[PDB]
């Protein structure tokens, strides 16, 4: 029978940005059927979209980096993507290498670099990389090819080599898929859904380090499941016996039931909620499996 | 000139009037599409008008562009200026990967 | 019966530096009984040292940050530590808040900052923070207080607030515990061990982004278990039924047994290894539990 | 002065000779311990000599330090210089948290011809 890790959401890892889960909420005002590509797993353990097993791969990429100074742009990186375990990336039935960012904006990335300049050798360099939604950089992670740059008055004298780019900050965040293939379609995990009438997506929320020259408001990003649930399902390879699982989210020290919900086999959780605005929930509960239920099982409202 | 393209750092126009921007480039970029782009982030900026890599003048709504491929300068015009036109713009040259771009700040004076 | 997650080491997360696991090896030339404080878990699920559940907490810290410009130093951050879920840090029977770095050197950290300066507001700022082994900074994460700085000619005009510091690079890395309490001893997970004669620690290895002005060699860091094993034991809370666990590391496509090893209850894997130099292993195998065994169980040895 | 402590950014001496380093500070740091540190990382440098916050001389091996708390200068003397003495050193003032420090590069060469 399916079970779930005994871990409070606040101790869990976000599945779309490398940070803790900080929030648990429903919000019917947000897009109902997001097409997130990370944090997507089937209850039978099948990874969907670009979802990786390891949280450390989330919103990162690995590449053979080649650098060239371009007067008036700076040092330009051409990244030939590989999978983050070092194996070759081959275009296939997903949008990009595992873990590749599945949102838009301009990302600051950090990579190890090596210079031939006298007096130093190894340092970490921050590059800027446009993700999407549309760009003039002709990004094609689906083809294993993306471009980044760093302002420089003159050449940094970098040595080409293998990198793993990790995210420093997002600028102009938009929760819409990035440019995966220079404007062309790619294979995608479908939109999250469907929901019964009155059901809404349960969101696990974290916040993204941000550049914003005017607004101090935090940048929220949601995912359908914590990363620990992804690796749990991928490891256990459960057999599914119906279309959804009835869960209870409970304080284990109080016994207080906070809500019941349905985990659809396709890897997203629904609550029955008719409110118009956000409803947040404590993050120190535990999800417990109750039973298999069919798609049409009707939940108690929150 | 080592940069592929350069322009004026700042340009000013008056409401209801026009302004002109000369995006000067180097000869190797002759047979490339030139464009005028609006906003940030830089490389997701909104193209307002673009050439087809010829010297044909193009106008789209209030923005015009023409590439002089003898002198290697493409000239942008913005007309009937509105206060909301103020902001970050870019001279751009279309190529594979990272386009050469030059940041132009546009200021609009009222009346 | 106790079991392990069906995940290859190369798909796992490192437990002492936030990065993939890249290597799986033994090396008898290295310190045999390291006193790592992260990646430490009992088979019964008890987290040891400063080990957190989430890999995102590893080598990071959360704090209420107070900033003050100091001519000749730059912008100084006084970090009043909290736990990374936002809960209050309470000094107890571990060295520091969960996830706090357990190595030495000079760390570049990244935090969200907010400025009052005209024309911007939010950005990410890199601070330098001395970790240890000994420092003149009087770092005291055990007391919930550590200091960092960024060179600045004038104030950055930062607004005090909550941060989560994530690691950018290490400079002068040393795999020895940091200054946890201004040079005083703190409660620590014990040195890893003991090992039977002929047994050495099985190491999960990753590589740390580094500053080094002269040497291009990669900076290795080892841990006793991938982070997925930590959260697995903490989640399952298995019952201990003898002294140790016999494991097999196997290629699951070919069936090839690569070696057998012992997972001691206290959270580290021993391999019986008779060579003198390092020996690496393929990282696309799977660890499987065979049996409970006594501590004195003699493993089949792996040679040169 | 506005920086708490300043030293010579570069100081050069010769084999078997001596050199001195003036670590000048502002008056508020009068009653603090002063020290001379060696190496990098900066804030784990090796302390070679440290005063007791008085004007009393301290000497260890070839290194001396003397705080003058009237002119607000602590002077460091390094004697019988050796090529291996060359490197990064620091003027330091001991305080809780981040010490005021100033980087001094020490260069050593043979006496010419
Ligand atoms: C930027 C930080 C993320 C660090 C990252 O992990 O890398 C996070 C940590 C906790 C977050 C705050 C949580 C409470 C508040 C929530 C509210 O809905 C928005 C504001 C609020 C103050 C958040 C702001 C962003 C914070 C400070
Ligand atoms: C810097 C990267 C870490 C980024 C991190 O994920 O953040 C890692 C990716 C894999 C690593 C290489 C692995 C192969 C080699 C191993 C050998 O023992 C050392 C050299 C070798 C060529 C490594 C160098 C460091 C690399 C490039
Ligand atoms: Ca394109
Ligand atoms: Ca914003
Ligand atoms: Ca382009
Ligand atoms: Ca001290
Ligand atoms: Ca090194
Ligand atoms: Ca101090």
């Amino acid at each position: 029978m399916v079970d779930l890790p005994v871990i409070q959401p606040r101790l869990c890892t976000h599945a779309r940005w490398p940070a803790p889960v900080y929030g648990l909420l429903v919000d019917p005002s947000l897009p109902s059927n997001p097409q997130w590509q990370n944090g997507r797993v089937h209850v039978d353990g099948t990874l969907l979209g670009t979802t990786p097993i390891s949280g450390s791969w989330v919103s990162c990429f690995a590449a053979e980096a080649a650098y060239k100074f371009q007067s008036g742009t700076g040092e330009v990186a051409t990244f030939t993507l590989i999978e983050q375990d070092g194996s070759a990336y081959v275009p296939g039935d997903r949008a990009a290498p595992l873990g590749y960012p599945d949102f838009s904006g301009q990302l600051e990335i950090e990579v190890q670099t090596e210079t031939t300049k006298t007096g130093d050798k190894l340092k970490v360099t921050t590059f800027e990389m446009i993700l999407g939604p549309t760009t003039n950089a002709d990004q094609a992670p689906y083809q294993g090819r993306v471009f980044a740059s760093v302002t420089a008055a003159a050449s940094l004298d970098l040595v080409d080599g293998r990198v793993r780019a990790v995210p420093r900050s997002i600028y102009g965040f938009q929760d819409t898929i990035p440019e995966y293939n220079d404007g062309l379609l790619v294979p995608l995990a479908p939109p999250i859904g469907p929901f019964l009438p009155g059901e809404v997506l349960l969101r696990f929320r974290t916040y993204m380090r941000q550049i914003d020259t005017a607004d101090a408001a935090a940048e929220a990003i949601d995912c359908a499941l914590p990363q620990e649930f992804v690796s749990w399902f991928a490891s256990n390879a459960f057999t599914v016996q119906s279309e959804a699982l009835l869960l209870r989210y409970r304080n284990t020290l109080t016994g207080q039931l906070l809500f019941e919900c349905k985990l659809y086999n396709e890897g997203y959780i629904a609550l029955s909620y008719s409110g118009s605005g956000p409803l947040t929930f404590p993050t120190d509960g535990i999800f417990e499996v109750v039973s298999w239920v069919p798609r049409l099982y009707q939940l108690a409202s929150v | 000139m080592e940069d592929p393209v350069t322009g004026p750092e700042e340009v000013s126009g008056q409401e209801q009037g026009s302004l002109t921007v000369q995006c000067r480039y180097t000869s190797g970029w002759k047979d490339y599409k030139k464009y005028w782009c609006q906003g940030v982030p830089q490389r997701s900026c909104k193209t307002l008008v673009e050439t087809d890599a010829s010297e044909q003048l193009v106008k789209k709504n209030r923005v015009s562009i023409r590439d002089n491929q003898r002198d290697f300068i493409f000239t942008v015009t913005m007309e009937d200026l509105r206060m909301s036109d103020a902001g970050i713009y870019w001279c751009g040259i279309t190529k594979g990967g990272l386009d050469p771009m030059f940041k132009v700040t546009v200021n609009i004076g009222p009346v």
